[PDB]
């Protein structure tokens, strides 16, 4: 199944938030209705933010996060959970290698804000 | 059903 | 029912992050087995990371997240997710007002690292 | 924080199911805007459903489960979680007595259906 | 990523639903510790059970959760999530098809029970 | 609520 898209309320600010645990530097994509709005790159075993930034999901809502080490796509997994249907949560666990820790980059979006 | 689930068998 | 209580594996290292959305200054209070093992605080309504930091779990692996804005606790709301069999995340929202975002601290822990 | 309460798309078909856990008989409330659209009540200590229906989320998606026991509000728990951008729960526990085990009545609502 | 799969306490009871909303037949296994342990099966596109079971994770506490439908096996969508740490639902989704609703066979396991 | 408290100290 399709990882890492997620369909946001149009119009709405969100944090994305990006950890790296892995030798590979990774570089994290975040895609705002198909074109890139940001883009993290870092190297880290030890949990390091990547990136961190403040987006706005845009007309369309549709959030897309792909991770990549020197260009090649990790294997991504996904999820939304939503906290007293209010506090929204889009993770992202991404593997580069053959260990499936699903760590090597972590991505957090959450909204609403402010 | 129909559709859909023929054309995803033969590509 | 309790909130901001996980039962992480014993003795596992794993990344605690924290957001704010408030006009107020949040202090985060992480505890484990019951005590004070990190303390972040700021004040933003943007998403700012007021605190990032690697913790070991400890003997029990009871980590607990407890948030108060000017001494006064505010209200939770948790819950954990795992992907993959793998990756985990324990979230914690916080509302420290009457708006009910549950925003004002975001606090986000992730394992396993590395 | 308010619990049990989850906004659906409007218009929209869902499953609601419920198990029951405990020496107690759970009745269980599933209101669609405010409104009862059905009802619940069984007991079991092995998990057994004591209820399922398809419902509607009509004109405003406004979806809450209530569960008592012998009239006495059971405390509740839930979230919603959403994989692959598609396929939703929305997951409630309750709990009727002092152990907190939250499944004396447990109740998944999901869709879409169909 | 591998999906379906679950690490549930050992020797522990559990339950396990699986709904259908599907043209086609599904064919739901539940392995624990990589042995059949369960088998549903049914049609219907409104969400009807077609099986209930409780089952015990035995000395590893791995289930695995297969769907089948005519003779191809569906593509899968899983997470697990904990409410109050406490509550425990392993949910998975599965596509028979091209639609991409992910509900064809739809399996929630619960636990503890009782 | 909190902003009584910052526009103090600013301002
Ligand atoms: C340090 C290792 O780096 C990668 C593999 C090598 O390289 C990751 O996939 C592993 O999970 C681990 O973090
Ligand atoms: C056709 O067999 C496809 C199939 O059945 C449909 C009624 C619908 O439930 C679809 O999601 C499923 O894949
Ligand atoms: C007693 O009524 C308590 C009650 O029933 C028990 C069998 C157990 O399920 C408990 O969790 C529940 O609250
Ligand atoms: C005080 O004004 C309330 C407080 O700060 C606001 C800016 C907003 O973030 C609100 O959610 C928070 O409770
Ligand atoms: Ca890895
Ligand atoms: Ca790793
Ligand atoms: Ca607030
Ligand atoms: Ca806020
Ligand atoms: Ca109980
Ligand atoms: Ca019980
Ligand atoms: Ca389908
Ligand atoms: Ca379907």
């Amino acid at each position: 199944a399709t990882q890492g898209v997620f369909t946001l309320p149009a119009n709405t600010r969100f944090g994305v938030t990006a950890f790296a645990n892995s030798s590979g530097t990774q570089t994290v994509n975040v895609l705002v209705n198909n074109e890139t709005a940001a883009t993290f790159s870092g190297q880290s075993t030890n949990n390091a933010v990547i990136g961190t930034q403040v987006l706005n999901s845009g007309s369309s809502g549709k959030v897309q996060v792909q991770v990549s080490v020197n260009g090649r796509p990790s294997d991504l997994v996904s999820a939304q959970v939503i906290l007293t249907n209010e506090l929204n949560f889009a993770l992202v666990g991404s593997e580069d290698g053959t260990d499936n820790d699903y760590n090597d980059a972590v991505v957090v979006i959450n909204w609403p804000l402010g | 059903k129909x559709x859909x689930k023929l054309l995803k068998l033969l590509l």
